[PDB]
């Protein structure tokens, strides 16, 4: 099943899965040490961020795709703010400056 | 302008408070059905001007204005939206004190001077304990109970200062004065000085500097109020689909809502002792139950929900937060295929189906339609492809072709599973991909799926076009040499191509060049022909930047005449480029590709693969019933060996032979009898084959397709054929040993029941095993690659003096591997070749035509001194000089490439992903040359390095020494064979003779030691304690361990004795006759027992010293890669000087040391477990083992140095992949030994860093800028310890990084408080964190752009 | 097509920055505004870029002089 843009979650806005006729399947850490090994710090870097974590990639992304503008957006992560999220929740709440 | 990392910081009532500024305000939006929040703002209808409850018309009494505003039905005023800010609420106000004190240290434990468990009790508890007051001489943290506090407040009245509950923590937590304590625990300290007083007193002290410097308030732990996320920040993932449940965080919300919000009316109601005390217990138990303890009481217990313990489900879903971010996600467009191997096209390039084209395009192909104008508007392009127009296939292609497509296999393990191809379409649904690229992804064609990804744009396009592509990347950073699989029907079609028969047609041909066309294509020439006079031209690139051509006429067949055609450039021309169409024909592309990498050389190699299934499948092998060849001898073998056990077993009934014996007898001849029935196996299968031609009687080669696979090698072994004709072998997988019921018969013949089963028993056993292994494998690269994140690899050069001696590894019989691949391609220092005239300079670098240049000429020094990547100069990062220069591509590396961190991380990942025969072979095999009979290489004088030559009256020669070295120098004088002689070897020659290929010097049994003396005469047992060291009746000397502490000061020897009693000495020894006898020993003879010549004493069963056997393969390797020190260790000497033992020891540690005498003596005892091999007659210098067996990770990296650790682990990693068959560079391992020694200890004083250990880094810039400081003397050593290394994952300088491969819970308790700023110096954390790698590609505006760090 | 990369590696060796600076090129042929120095084989401006980089007329000196060019003369 080929994918390319779909239905996300509430949770962390990552999508779900296969069989849902959405997602790009999963590269996993196997596949990030892959990354890493072939010494490439751009497809690691939008990879775990501008697909899933950052609304900002996509939409600044696509806007490129109009004349070809090609640059993608580093962003802020929106699943590290799920992780800064939880540690809120947590009794130590961490904060930036 | 942007910003850096983070900050690790507290919750804070002015930060919270910002984050609510409302309090707690409304459910906001939701309750349809119940059509009204609460409802309290500003508006033109508000009837509520000048005041509370007034009109504007000055008429609020009776029915006007008051509460009734112009519109009495539902929409409330409060909303405070949904997403932009994290919010704030009440959230149990008084306390939180979670998670502090959660981890094993307690923080608020430590600073309140106060132990866990009394804190988890006098929380929610009565407290009291008074805070500071000038009119009270109670302590600051004086604690008191309820009455004495009742009289405490009672008694000193005014001026007492205490609270109700958490206050008191609260307020004790307020009140600790950092300052107070830091000094007064620092001149407390510092004056009174004791062991006991440095652990937990010293490390308090700089732990409490610790938190002046830090800047973060203690009262900043406990929150006033709880800032609370929105929903989308809040999410959480529910197990059954998203249902709360009976779970604790229910049950806390049942109490901790009515308990908390009557808590919060009740302390702003001023409620009485009732209401304050039931509420603040209950609340007590709201905000401290759900931080810790507690009881479970939910709902009932069992058949019911409980995803509540430690309330870790939020931080770590299942091993951390790694599902949430820092591990993958779901990515985005992706095909998700299936293989299928396009023989055809190019190397690099994709058969990407139409079907998944133009789906992942889109964007392209609006863009298309836009640009080039044939479309109109956007949604009038979405008509266009929606109705799959064939305009839109035109304009499709017009992108695909270099628009390249990246691929890999969802089990990825190395750099090269992803690569990037050009994409053409081909009709169907599957992808056609190369299969000399299958094997380089491991990827099968069984059905395994395949994940299919569309590069974005500049960055990821072109960085795949000059990186990634699969003939970009050659060369595997792993085995060193360039991994290319031209196998199966290249091999056997190569094979077919180039051979030779006799008569058979066309005789010789005048034609030379052009002969394959004409008289392949037209008739009467066979595709191979013996004795051809065709002339071949050669070429000679030994010419500076030009080829010279030559040609001449050579014997080759008309099948090398075709293979020749494939690549124009200079090439042995049949002689080397022919062969016999083997694995020579993969080595003869090595040798092709040697030069210039590039270029044709790269580009129509492919041919050999054109060729290879072009006339492959002109061939048509085939494999049939008279294919394979049942040798008549199996039925003679098989029966002579069933009446040889018919015989064994006819002597065991009689009593003669021992059950074991004959069942390992049993074993050997059946056996022996199977590898006969494989040798005549093999007879049958070259010449048992015969071809008729003319009178038949010389026949000709075996043209069998199972002898051109096994001769050739495409695929099968002389094992698996084995298991084809003749016997299959034995095993068992429950008993573990050899079945005494053989199996007769071949495949081709019917197999028996019994036989069947155990055949499926063992191989349901190995695909335990095989799928046991890949889980054990990821887990290692796990490990592995979690040490190996740390390189930076900046600096090119620094100029290192530091460098490993390269010796050839010699062991065994025959040499494993030359000092050539060793030395090959490495920076070297100095490295003179040949007996110091000349050969390398200082300032040259090592390559492989200087190398090879070096190791051809003058090869009798095989030893040169080459820097290597684990010692370097740099501060930060490694040298790329240093390390050495190779790679995916070309030589010369350049910065920023992770090199032997994640080349070495996935280069153990293919060794350990399957295990070697049962395994046992990586293990300690217990049979070895040196062990049973020691042999000699080459031809040479042997000689005894580092030993004491002892002659014997018998003429036999013994070693003196314990460690002792036996080598054989040829007339070169370069190493042929060395191996470690152990004491009590007796040789026929010791020194000045010479020995040849295979020469034995010495022989001794393994299993049993024979200890052989020299004096003849009565057996006399010497230190020998009955009942305490030492227990047909024969003695039993064991290890010092087990004896009694009050004699273990002496060793047993064996001491023979004259009829006279005086001692005789053996000749040219100045000590008389005798054996040490080791730990675990057993002593046959007794005494009063007349004994000859070289008589038999004790002997050792068991090793004792390092006992254990073997670990295996996965111990050996976990073990190895564990980097732990060894269980039990021997000796070792620090320093230099007289060596002494002397004295006893009573009660205590045996063995107390003589020696330290000069610089001053330390009296150094031990258990004594290995024999001593020091000699107390004698001064040893600083570096000689005392003692056998192993030296430690901590006393080796101390003691024996960083080259003895860099041969031990280089040595016996690349012996158990070398039997695996795996060979793998020097450098690359050298860097795993490169990330684990750092973080060595440092024992430096006046650096501050007071008796405890740092990084390494952290010792050069403290040294470099001590002894650049006019006060040279502060700096000093440090030790060489590297802990377990498995903690080096959590010693990182970094601070985000890390917390997801390790416990978030515990990673974010331990260091939050330490608050320590990630900076961003984390690889992983910056994956994290969204900014960019500073390294790869990504180095070059790292560099450029972080270098303003200093501007600000 | 382009063999290998390694032609250029011989005229200017980094492969670490061979990206942005071939990225360069077929970014200002990509996005417009530039035109191809090379007879086209029907493959794209990043190919056409690669033989820039093997043309040895375009480097990071070309890219930075001609860029303060257009951008001083536009």
């Amino acid at each position: 099943h080929a994918r390319s843009t779909g239905s996300y979650s509430l949770v962390t806005q990552q999508p779900l899965g296969g069989k849902a006729q959405f997602g790009g399947q999963r590269f996993g850490e196997m596949e990030v040490w892959a990354l890493e090994a072939y010494g490439a710090a751009y497809t690691l870097q939008e990879m775990l961020t501008v697909k899933s974590d950052d609304v900002n990639g996509r939409t600044k992304m696509y806007k490129n795709i109009v004349d070809g503008n090609h640059q993608m957006e580093p962003g802020m992560p929106e699943s590290f703010n799920v992780l800064l999220k939880e540690i809120r929740s947590l009794g130590i709440n961490i904060e930036l400056e | 302008e942007e910003f850096d990392a983070i900050k690790i910081a507290l919750a804070s009532p002015d930060m919270i408070r910002s984050w609510s500024f409302g309090e707690v305000k409304k459910p906001e939006t939701i309750n349809y059905r119940t059509f009204k929040p609460e409802r309290d703002x500003x508006x033109x209808x508000x009837x509520x001007x000048x005041x509370x409850x007034x009109x504007x018309x000055x008429x609020x009494x009776x029915x006007x204005x008051x509460x009734x505003x112009x519109x009495x039905x539902x929409x409330x005023x409060x909303x405070x939206x949904x997403r932009e800010r994290m919010g704030h609420i009440e959230l149990a106000s008084p306390t939180a004190h979670i998670w502090f004190l959660k981890s094993l240290p307690s923080r608020i434990g430590l600073l309140l001077d106060m132990p866990l468990r009394d804190i988890e009790r006098v929380l929610y508890f009565e407290s009291y304990v008074v805070i500071e007051g000038g009119m009270t001489n109670l302590e600051r943290q004086q604690i008191l109970t309820e009455e004495q506090y009742l009289d405490a407040l009672e008694e000193f009245g005014d001026e007492f200062d205490a609270k109700m509950g958490a206050e008191a923590i609260q307020a004790l937590l307020k009140s600790m004065d950092l300052e107070q304590e830091c000094e007064q625990l620092r001149e407390e300290l510092n004056e009174t000085n004791s062991e006991t007083k440095r652990k937990k007193l010293t490390k308090r002290i700089k732990l409490l500097e610790a938190f002046v410097q830090s800047g973060n308030k203690p009262e900043w732990m406990i929150l006033t109020v709880l800032p609370v996320l929105p929903p989308d920040l809040r999410p959480l993932v529910p197990l059954d689909g998203g249902r709360f449940a009976t779970s604790d965080l229910n049950d806390l919300y049942r109490r901790v809502i009515n308990r908390n919000n009557r808590l919060k009316r009740l302390l702003d109601l001023a409620a009485p002792d009732i209401i304050v005390r039931n509420e603040k217990r209950m609340l007590q138990e709201a905000v401290d139950a759900l931080l810790d303890n507690g009881r479970r009481g939910r709902a009932i217990t069992g058949s019911n929900k409980r995803p509540l313990k430690s309330l870790a489900d939020m931080i770590k879903g299942k091993q951390g937060r790694f599902r949430q971010n820092l591990l993958g996600k779901r990515v985005d467009y992706s095909g998700r295929s299936v293989i299928t191997v396009g023989p055809y096209l190019r190397l690099h390039q994709c058969g990407l189906p139409k079907k998944m084209a133009l789906e992942l395009f889109k964007p392209f192909i609006y863009g298309k339609l836009e640009l080039r104008g044939l479309a109109t508007t956007i949604k009038a392009a979405k008509k266009m492809v929606e109705r799959e127009e064939a305009v839109v296939w035109d304009i499709l292609d017009e992108v695909i072709r270099e628009h390249p497509v990246l691929l890999n296999r969802a089990p990825t393990l190395h750099r090269l599973g992803i690569q990037a191809f050009e994409p053409v379409l081909i009709e169907g649904k599957a992808i056609q991909l190369h299969p000399l690229v299958c094997a380089a992804y491991n990827a099968d064609f069984d059905g395994d799926q395949m994940a299919v990804h569309v590069p974005l744009t500049l960055e990821a396009q072109l960085e795949a076009r000059a990186l990634m592509m699969s003939t970009n990347n050659i060369l595997s950073p792993a085995n060193g040499e360039p991994i290319i699989v031209p196998s199966q029907d290249v091999v056997l079609g190569l094979y077919y191509m180039t051979r030779d028969c006799v008569n058979a047609k066309g005789e010789g041909m005048v034609l030379t060049g052009p002969k394959e066309a004409e008289r392949l294509y037209r008739s009467g020439l066979a595709s191979l022909h013996a004795r051809v006079k065709v002339r071949i031209t050669e070429y000679e690139k030994d010419a500076n930047g030009e080829l010279v051509a030559k040609t001449s006429l050579k014997d080759t067949t008309v099948g090398r005449a075709i293979l020749w055609m494939i690549v124009p450039k200079g090439l042995p021309y049949s002689i080397v480029n022919q062969a016999l169409g083997k694995k020579a024909i993969s080595k003869m592309l090595n040798t092709c590709y040697r030069i210039l990498g590039l270029k044709p050389t790269v580009i129509f190699a492919d041919q050999i693969m054109y060729t290879g299934f072009a006339y492959a499948a002109r061939s048509g092998a085939s494999v049939g019933i008279d294919d394979m060849v049942i040798p008549e001898k199996k039925h003679e073998i098989i029966s002579e060996a069933e009446a040889e056990v018919a015989e064994i077993q006819e002597q065991f009934q009689s009593g003669l032979v021992t059950a074991g014996e004959r069942y390992n007898k049993v074993i050997d001849i059946w056996a022996a009898a199977n590898d006969r029935v494989s040798k005549a196996m093999m007879d049958n299968l070259q010449t048992e084959t015969v071809i008729n031609r003319d009178g038949q009687e010389e026949k000709q080669v075996s043209f069998n397709s199972i002898y051109m696979m096994a001769d050739s090698g495409a695929r099968g072994s002389a094992a698996q054929i084995r298991q084809l004709a003749g016997m299959r072998g034995l095993m068992a997988k429950p008993d573990g040993s050899i079945i005494e019921t053989p199996i007769t018969a071949n495949f081709r013949e019917g197999l028996n029941v019994l036989q069947y089963f155990i055949s499926t028993h063992g191989a349901r056993k190995g695909l335990a095993d095989t799928a046991l292994k890949t889980a054990n494998s990821g887990y290692l690269t796990r490990r592995l690659v979690d040490v190996a994140q740390d390189l930076v690899v900046t600096e090119d050069d620094c100029g290192t003096h530091e460098g490993i001696m390269m010796t050839p590894v010699i062991e065994g019989g025959d040499v494993k591997e030359p000092l050539r691949d060793r030395v090959l391609g490495r920076v070297t220092a100095e490295d003179v070749l040949k007996p110091g005239t000349a050969d390398i300079l200082v300032p040259r670098n090592t390559l492989l035509h200087e190398q090879w240049c070096d190791l051809l000429e003058e090869n009798s020094v095989d030893a040169v001194k080459v820097r290597s990547v684990v010692s370097c100069d740099t501060d930060f990062g490694v040298c790329a000089h240093c390390y050495g220069r190779d790679l995916a591509r070309g030589h010369i590396i350049n910065k920023g490439e992770a090199i032997g961190v994640i080349a070495a991380q996935s280069i153990g990942e293919p060794g350990t992903q399957l295990t070697m025969r049962t395994f046992h072979i990586g293990g300690a095999a217990s049979r070895a040359a040196a062990e049973s009979s020691i042999q000699v290489k080459n031809k040479g004088s042997i000689k005894l390095s580092n030993v004491k030559s002892v002659v014997n009256s018998s003429g036999k020669l013994v070693i003196t020494s314990r460690n002792t070295e036996l080598k054989l120098i040829d007339e070169f004088g370069r190493t042929k064979e060395s191996y470690k002689v152990p004491y009590g070897a007796v040789l026929a020659k010791g020194d000045g003779e010479q020995v040849a290929g295979g020469e034995t010097v010495a022989n001794w049994d393994p299993h049993t030691m024979p200890v052989i003396t020299e004096v003849s005469g009565f057996v006399r047992f010497t230190d020998m304690i009955d009942g305490q060291t030492i227990t047909l009746s024969s003695l039993v000397v064991l290890d010092s361990a087990e004896r009694t502490a009050g004699g273990k000061d002496l060793r047993p020897a064996l001491k023979i004795v004259d009829a006279q009693g005086n001692d005789v000495l053996i000749p040219g020894t100045d000590m008389p006759a005798q054996y040490f006898l080791p730990g675990k020993a057993i002593v046959q003879l007794e005494d009063g027992v007349q004994i000859s010549s070289g008589d038999t004493l004790a002997r050792i069963p068991q090793e004792s010293g390092g006992t254990k056997d073997i670990t295996g393969g996965l111990p050996r390797v976990a073990d190895l890669f564990e980097a732990r020190r060894p269980k039990e260790p021997a000796i070792l000497a620090e320093i230099s000087g007289i060596v002494s033992f002397g004295k006893e020891t009573k009660g205590k540690r045996r063995l107390v040391i003589t020696p330290v005498d000069g610089s001053d003596p330390y009296e150094e005892m031990i258990p004594k477990w290995r024999q001593l091999n020091v000699f107390e007659g004698e001064r040893v210098e600083r570096g000689d083992v005392i003692s056998d067996g192993p030296e430690a990770p901590h006393d080796i990296l101390r003691l024996r140095g960083v080259h003895a650790v860099t041969r031990y682990i280089v040595n016996e990693v690349q012996d158990v992949y070398r039997l695996q068959g795996v060979k793998i560079n020097d450098k690359h391992i050298e860097v795993i030994v490169r990330q684990m020694l750092r973080k060595a200890t440092i024992v430096n004083a006046g650096s501050s860093d007071f008796l405890e250990g740092e990084q390494v880094e952290y010792s050069r810039v403290k040294i470099a800028n001590r002894e650049l400081e006019a006060n040279g003397k502060v700096g000093a050593t440090y030790s060489r310890d590297l802990l377990g290394i498995t903690k080096a994952s959590l010693a990182t300088e970094s601070f985000i990084s890390a917390a997801s491969f390790q416990e978030t819970t515990r990673v974010l308790t331990e260091a939050a408080v330490a608050g320590k700023r990630d900076e961003l110096r984390g690889l992983k954390e910056n994956v994290i964190v969204g900014r960019l790698i500073p390294a790869g590609t990504g180095y070059a505006y790292h560099q450029d752009r972080m270098r303003r760090r200093a501007a600000g | 097509a382009r063999v290998t990369v390694q032609d250029a590696v011989e005229k200017i060796g980094n492969r670490f920055d061979l990206v942005l600076v071939a990225a360069r090129r077929a970014r200002q042929m990509q996005v417009g505004g530039k035109d191809p120095l090379v007879p086209e084989e029907n493959d794209k401006t990043t190919v056409i870029a690669l033989r820039e980089i093997e043309e040895g007329l375009i480097n990071n000196q070309i890219l930075d002089v001609r860029e303060r060019q257009e951008q001083q003369e536009q």
